[PDB]
């Protein structure tokens, strides 16, 4: 049990470091979804200003 | 403005998109802070469970 | 208290897996998602160069 | 030619599009590896609890 407690803390800590970088990662999806959205908005009045 | 009206059918798709990834992304960050709460459950238990 | 952490455990995992598996659909959502934006703005720059 | 405000949006979403499509793969590349990695803790649970 001390054996496989200890690997388990291990894996634990080096599995909680890649969600933390996937945490990051979708924070970096999230902020840059900010600015795609704004332009589709914009996108929608030049087209009603000229159809 | 018929080239206006090309860039409208391109433009919908775009929307329409956007707007489903707006949510997927907010479903994901959720799902993520969930999984880190567990996380530190397990890290917390396995330090008492040793000591135990 | 042997019994109870490692039934909390087990079900602590369970929670994660599950939670897990829903990431992965939404990442593959996401990942059909972003083929859509990319050939209506490769399909919009084909416009920009028309006219 | 008012594909002017055309081409300055459209710029914006081709270089922000790109940096989702490489996060989309590098979350793809942490998950499967996680999932593996948690699959093992999961041998090791079942373990400890025959132990007890």
């Amino acid at each position: 049990n001390a054996k496989n407690a200890e690997e388990i803390t291990n894996s634990v800590k080096e599995v909680n470091a890649r969600l933390q970088e996937i945490s990051a990662s979708t924070e970096e999806v999230t902020s840059r979804v900010q600015t795609i959205r704004e332009n589709v908005q914009m996108l929608k009045e030049i087209v009603a200003r000229y159809k | 403005g018929s080239h206006m009206k090309d860039v409208q059918t391109e433009t919908f798709s775009v929307a329409e998109s956007i707007e489903e990834i707006s949510k997927a992304n907010e479903e994901i960050t959720n799902q993520l802070l969930g999984i880190s709460k567990e996380m530190d459950n397990i890290s917390t238990r396995i330090e008492s469970i040793s000591a135990s | 208290e042997n019994a109870k952490n490692a039934e909390e455990i087990t079900n602590s995992v369970k929670e994660v897996n599950a939670r897990l598996q829903e990431i992965s659909a939404s990442t593959e959502e996401v990942t059909s998602r972003v083929q859509t934006i990319r050939e209506n703005v490769q399909m919009l720059k084909e416009i920009v160069a028309r006219y | 030619s008012h594909m002017k405000d055309v081409q300055t949006e459209t710029f914006s979403v081709a270089e922000s599009i790109e940096e989702i499509s490489k996060a989309n793969e590098e979350i793809t590349n942490q998950l499967l590896g996680i999932s593996k990695e948690m699959d093992n803790i999961s041998t090791r649970i079942e373990s400890i609890s025959a132990s007890v």
